[PDB]
């Protein structure tokens, strides 16, 4: 999945 | 207009340095090209007259060598040195290499320097007489060492020092503070190390200083106050620590602060709080704590706010949608442990914006709120609300909407057919989630949609038809992604996609997929579904990744599918297939789990 950070 | 002799001499030399003849110079002794250097590309001249030279003789001199974008190779010739009237040196972007002639640091009447983007390398010569330079640019080069410790001993009219993407080491160098006119220092992307000397707070007309990925240390001194004219400052990728000073009434002209991946801690200072002219701020990845607080009176400047990957508690600040300016957000990894404030649905300048693994609770309420914001074309909701409903209140719109992700929240309920008033979705991810039901036909109407990743989740029933006839998939700003990580940095970095991995789909490959000829991934891995291979998935031309491991598929692997030219992973595994294999060079991992 994508996520940011 | 008539080359001065001595002149050709060392241009001639600075030919011999070469690997191949510049087009349009005289590079041998056969008269095809002039043999006036003044008439040659890259070569401009001026009378010795105009250059205050009395020599009864007159002669135009070599006063601009600009040779960007040459593919010139080989070294740079100690003869160079000997051009005595040359004002610029302009080799950027060129293949050269070999290391630097001390001798090119004497050059009496030198304004610029730019050797930028070659491969030189060595030590860089210790002692630099350059009493006209304005400009030294060596960024992106092979040079080590120290950065000469009397660098500034003769630079007095320097404006900008350009040392960066090169592999100086050791401390900033003392005597860095004496170069008291320059404007620009960039030392980023180097080996330095150790604490910032307090001498370089000394130089006041430092406009930009970029510091950016090196192993400096120490703490950020509440000198930084001095340098009052700085507009760019960027401290990223070091070893900084303790607090951030509380000096930034005093930088009045900085518009970009980016301090992240350091060790900061404590609270952001009030006066980075009251800042009228800063513009981007990235403090992520730091320790930073507290209750986040920005006064948007005060910060009218605001456009970009990264306080990401910190240790900050405390509520969501409720003013945000004040800061007028202020376009995107990027919140991920603060817990808050709270719910999106009303005032939200009020924040009509908020383009983009990351809550992801931030602890927000309340899906339902998030989502009602966030709709109103009109200009939001990314949200990024992943890692929240978990094991929550997913709403389907019809009343939802997203209109400019083209990412959302909203993953690994474990979301019950199903696809909300009121996504279908996003019709400008480019990225949709609901991967890892515990959503059901079908997927929705519409889907397929989304005329801009590449990137669709409904993996782990419950889905059931039929792949809809419509997804052969995705448009986007049929046809042909900073905020950054990572995939769960590789970075991506922006939506279009992304392969157009079709993920339906690890649920419970049935039927069979709709032959019309072959339409799919922009589609790079298509993953079906792990789900029920049956029939044959279409032969038609040959048709998919830009193809790269195919997994139909894990499924009930029969028949023959159709040869047409050698028609693939870009195909780089293929998996049958563990279905039940028979027959040939037209391709002998996918591992047995790939083909294994059929009989046949
Ligand atoms: C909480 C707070 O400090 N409020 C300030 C106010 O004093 C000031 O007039 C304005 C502009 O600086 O920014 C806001
Ligand atoms: C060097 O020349 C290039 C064009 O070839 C230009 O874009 C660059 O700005 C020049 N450098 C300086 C310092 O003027
Ligand atoms: C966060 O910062 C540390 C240094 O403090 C760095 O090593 C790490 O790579 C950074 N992580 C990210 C994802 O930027
Ligand atoms: C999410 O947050 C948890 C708790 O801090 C952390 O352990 C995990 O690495 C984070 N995951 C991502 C993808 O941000
Ligand atoms: C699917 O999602 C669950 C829940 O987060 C996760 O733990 C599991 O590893 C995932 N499985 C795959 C194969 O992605």
């Amino acid at each position: 999945y994508i996520y940011t950070q | 207009l008539t080359c001065n002799s001595n002149d050709l001499k060392a241009l001639e030399g600075f030919m011999r340095g070469l690997e191949s003849s510049i087009d349009g110079w005289k590079w041998n002794e056969s008269s095809s090209f002039s043999s006036n250097c003044c008439d040659w590309v890259g070569i401009s001249c001026k009378s010795s007259v105009s250059l205050g030279l009395d020599d009864v003789n007159e002669s135009g001199r070599v006063v601009e060598l600009e040779l960007g974008r040459r593919k010139l190779s080989g070294k740079l010739s100690e003869s160079v040195a000997k051009l005595d009237q040359l004002k610029v040196l302009n080799l950027t972007h060129n293949s050269l290499s070999g290391s630097i002639a001390a001798s090119l640091l004497n050059l009496s009447n030198l304004e610029v320097l730019d050797l930028s983007s070659n491969d030189f390398s060595g030590l860089f010569p210790s002692l630099i007489n350059l009493p006209s330079l304005r400009v030294l640019n060596v960024y992106e080069n092979s040079f080590h060492g120290l950065i000469p410790a009397s660098l500034c001993n003769n630079l007095p009219r320097i404006r900008e020092i350009d040392l960066a993407m090169n592999y100086f080491d050791g401390s900033i160098p003392v005597g860095i503070g004496n170069c008291s006119s320059v404007e620009y220092l960039g030392l980023a992307s180097n080996n330095l190390s150790g604490s910032i000397p307090q001498e370089l707070f000394q130089l006041s007309n430092l406009s930009v200083l970029a510091l950016q990925n090196n192993r400096l240390s120490g703490a950020l001194s509440s000198k930084l106050g001095k340098l009052s004219n700085l507009g760019r400052l960027d401290i990223s990728s070091n070893k900084f620590s303790g607090k951030i000073p509380d000096v930034f009434l005093e930088l009045n002209k900085l518009w970009y602060f980016s301090a992240q991946s350091n060790l900061f801690n404590g609270e952001m200072p009030r006066s980075l709080s009251n800042s009228r002219s800063i513009s981007l701020l990235s403090l992520r990845n730091n320790t930073l704590s507290g209750q986040i607080y920005l006064n948007c009176s005060a910060m009218t400047n605001l456009t970009s706010l990264d306080l990401a990957s910190n240790s900050f508690s405390g509520s969501i600040p409720s003013n945000l949608p004040n800061c007028l300016r202020l376009k995107t957000i990027n919140f991920a990894k603060i817990k808050f442990i709270a719910q999106i404030p009303e005032s939200f649905k009020n924040f009509q300048s908020l383009t983009s914006l990351s809550f992801s693994n931030s602890s927000i609770q309340n899906i339902s309420s998030a989502l009602e709120i966030l709709q109103h914001c009109q200009n939001l074309k990314t949200l990024v909701l992943t890692l929240n609300f978990q094991k929550e409903e997913l709403p389907s209140v019809p009343s939802l719109q997203f209109k400019n909407l083209k990412v959302l992700i909203i993953a690994s929240c474990q979301l019950r309920g199903t696809v909300p057919q009121w996504l279908s008033n996003s019709p400008s979705l480019q990225l949709l991810d609901l991967s890892w989630n515990q959503l059901s039901g079908t997927i929705p036909p519409w889907l397929g109407s989304l005329n801009s949609l590449f990137y669709l990743d409904l993996s782990n989740n419950t889905f059931i029933g039929e792949i809809p038809h419509s997804l052969t006839s995705l448009q986007s998939l049929v046809s042909k700003p900073d905020f950054p992604f990572f995939k769960k990580g590789l970075q991506y940095n922006q939506p279009s970095s992304f392969p157009p996609m079709i993920d339906l991995s690890y649920n419970s789909l049935n039927g069979s490959i709709w032959p019309e997929f072959g339409d799919l000829r922009q589609l790079h991934v298509l993953n079906l891995k792990n789900n029920n579904l049956s029939g044959n291979i279409p032969a038609n998935l040959s048709g998919m031309t830009s193809l790269e990744v195919l997994d139909l491991s894990h499924n009930n598929l029969s028949g023959n692997i159709p040869p047409s599918l050698v028609k693939l030219s870009f195909l780089s992973t293929f998996s049958v595994a563990y279905n039940k297939l028979s027959g040939p294999i037209p391709f002998q060079t996918f591992p047995n991992s790939s083909f294994e789990g059929n009989q046949g």
